[PDB]
């Protein structure tokens, strides 16, 4: 294959809403070594997040049934084994993505827009693993998601403006990491609230192509805020 | 209603 | 994984997780067991394969319309053609999967008449799905096979069922759609939908405390395909 | 729009 055609096929799979196809294409483009476009970036995000997000939604439904089933041994042993199958599928999706990021995507990220973007993606996909991890392995998966977020966060506070969609995306997702993975609502809301207000302080710096994407995130910042304080 | 999250979408 | 009641438990759970390939694999294993299926086990196997095939149907309509809108751009159309061909074999293999269950297990058991009609409309449906995709050589026969399934179920249903049974109005609705969307005969299609409808309001005495919602729903879709087809 | 169909779930 060749890169210009794989992004065309993956772009076709997306309209056909067959996201496993679209993801296999964008893994093949990535495994070619060269750093990806700002269009090739979005496609590989959209692919795997649709791929993984399906396993995430199934997992929460099956895990909530497995908890509501206490007392019927044969119905609960049956829900447990399916959850493990579903989550094993989830684990392999996340390890698929985090191996692309350590061997191809992060090391060849030239600029700071990409370095922040791909390290927020690392934090996300470790958080997806933390959402499900148990045993004694949670502790290690969680801090590695936080060390990805915090590195990307520092570059963003330094190298990007408070309205850049990728810096408000990192605030929104990190703020959610603090709330739903670290049970720290106060860092979580202080972080989202500051990201929101520093971005309104400077609406002079919105661009003609990004003001739609930046105002959308600012709205989800204050919804995570409004949800979290009620 | 859950915690909401993104991936910029450029 | 040989317990029949356990496979129906897994399929019922796959459905809640919206994993319809998993759910189809259980209800196929339940069916292959010689069985003769419950009326809930019939329902679970319907929703499974309906969702499974229905996804490939929806993808096919998206890629097939791009390939037609791509006339003049040689390389985008050769790619949309190759993807449409890829999707179509998936759709075709799902349909030959179901029609193999219906000939070897489902139609051959079928003690009752409620079930016989249900599975022969289902045969008509999944040959239609094949006709929606068939081209040239094998299309003529694929359409004829769907019409002979529908017409057997239609005759059994006029004879052994009330005009309000959701299974008899569901056949009318799909049969009318076959006439309109596969045989291009809109006048028959509307005569069939309108007749099913007017025969059903005529005898609203025979609505059940359990089925009145479901048959009233189908009566509305009969007259909605009708209103659509007359413009 | 398009033609509606059912496998009527009962």
């Amino acid at each position: 294959m060749d890169k210009n055609e794989l992004v065309q096929k993956a772009k076709l799979a997306e309209q056909a809403e067959r996201y496993d196809d679209m993801a296999a294409c964008m893994k093949s483009v990535t495994e070619q070594g060269a750093e990806l476009s700002n269009e090739e970036r979005n496609l590989l995000s959209v692919a795997y997040k649709n791929v993984v997000g399906a396993r995430r939604s199934s997992w929460r439904v099956v895990s909530s049934i497995e908890q509501k089933t206490e007392g019927a041994e044969k119905k609960q042993q049956m829900a447990r084994e399916y959850r493990e199958k579903i989550e094993t599928e989830l684990r392999d999706i996340c390890n698929d993505v985090l191996s692309l990021l350590e061997k191809f995507l992060i090391p060849n990220a030239s600029q700071a827009e990409s370095k922040v973007f791909y390290l927020k993606m690392k934090g996300d996909y470790y958080r997806y693993l933390a959402e499900v991890a148990a045993g004694d392995d949670k502790k290690g998966i969680v801090d590695q998601s936080q060390q990805a977020y915090q590195e990307a966060f520092e570059i963003s506070k330094k190298e990007m403006q408070p309205t850049h969609p990728i810096r408000l995306g990192l605030a929104l997702n990190f703020s959610v990491f603090y709330y739903e993975i670290l049970n720290s609502p106060e860092k979580a809301c202080s972080l989202a609230k500051t990201a929101f207000d520093e971005a309104i302080a400077e609406l002079d710096t919105l661009s003609e192509e990004s003001y739609k994407d930046s105002t959308l995130i600012m709205q989800l910042l204050r919804d995570n805020l409004t949800l979290w304080t009620s | 209603w859950r915690s909401m999250t993104v991936v910029p979408y450029l």
